[PDB]
């Protein structure tokens, strides 16, 4: 299986070996140890693989089930007053991180329930404090235009996998407001990681937007192949025009953008498109589940399960 | 040796 590592990986109580350091006591740390659980819980209930387990498939499921609500006691100690979320407990708080667990917590709560009201506070926080009038986000106090296309991408990821929960008019306003500024503000691109992140937070929203399908086309005509017809498909960090080299080797920002680019495709239904980049990412991933960082990692994995469930 | 970055090029070539 595409899955297998992480699932073997979560059945031991090993960690998915993401090469990067997580500092110790550190929200994202945390974040990262429920997101293979996750992910494997989703694979197991979605694709109906609880036959996988020949012993007793009620006790599994509640086993795992324990193990992702111990995860979410563990988040909620970073979580402020205010309903803000800090990166580490008693500093100050984070857009980039409220809009992380959002997500995690977003994801989690279609098979282990969130309290909805506590998921509300977080959205309204960070939709009326941390939002410009251009329906961009910041974060508390050319490259000002990345800086602000990429957290607003983010914050939009976090929004819309947290948003069922919540869909208040505030909330709605907010994501009509930040995908205009994605649409008005994506193409010309200054970098395929850019470009990549904003087409995936659209392609949460309304995939028809002729604006919406322009970034994505620009995105298609980024893509690096081997073979003809192409075996291996994946994306780097910077445009074409900007780095006409080819990659002799993988990168974070690789893995991440090459992610998004699958997801994006995913959500389009976009089949045939898809294998080659699964096939490269199954030669990138590493011993454990994890690639380079969390980042590329968490995507990377929602891209080989959902995939694993479209196809299997 | 690493085939998958053996033979790499961009599917819309630039030029
Ligand atoms: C194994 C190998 C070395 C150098 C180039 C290629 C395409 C393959």
């Amino acid at each position: 299986l595409l899955v297998g590592e992480i699932l073997s990986a979560v059945l031991s109580q090993e960690g998915i070996n993401i090469l990067t350091h997580l500092p110790k006591g550190s929200a994202e740390a945390e974040l990262m140890s429920v997101v293979p659980v996750f992910y494997v819980f989703h694979y197991l209930e979605t694709g109906n693989h609880w036959n996988i387990f020949h012993s007793d498939p009620l006790i599994e499921k509640q086993k795992l089930k324990k193990k992702l609500k111990e995860g979410m006691l563990s988040i909620m100690s970073y979580r402020n007053a205010d309903y803000s979320y800090s990166v580490w407990k008693g500093g100050s708080a984070s857009t980039w991180l409220t809009a992380f667990a959002l997500r995690v917590l977003g994801q989690v709560n279609k098979y282990v329930e969130q309290n909805q009201n506590s998921i509300c506070n977080s959205l309204l926080w960070l939709v009326e404090n941390y939002q410009l009038d251009n329906g961009s986000f910041k974060e508390n106090s050319v490259e000002a235009r990345e800086n602000s296309l990429y957290l607003t991408a983010f914050t939009v990821i976090g929004i819309r996998k947290a948003f069922d929960i919540c869909p208040l008019v505030k909330i709605d306003t907010a994501l009509i407001k930040a995908d205009n500024f994605l649409l008005e503000n994506t193409l010309p691109a200054q970098s395929t990681f850019t470009l990549a992140i904003s087409a995936y937070a659209l392609s949460l929203g309304d995939k028809t937007h002729p604006q919406f399908r322009s970034i994505v086309s620009a995105l298609k005509r980024e893509a690096l192949v081997k073979g003809n017809p192409p075996i291996y498909r994946f994306w780097k960090d910077n445009l074409q025009h900007k780095d006409s080299s080819v990659p002799n080797t993988g990168t974070a920002r690789m893995v991440e953008t090459t992610a998004y680019a699958l997801l994006t495709s995913l959500n389009l239904k976009d089949i045939n498109y898809v294998n080659p980049v699964i096939k490269w990412l199954s030669e990138e991933q590493r011993y454990g589940g994890g690639f380079y960082s969390t980042q590329d990692t968490i995507n990377a994995i929602e891209g080989l399960t959902e995939y694993s469930l479209l196809v299997k | 040796c690493v085939e998958r970055f053996c033979d790499v090029y961009w599917e819309y070539p630039a030029v």
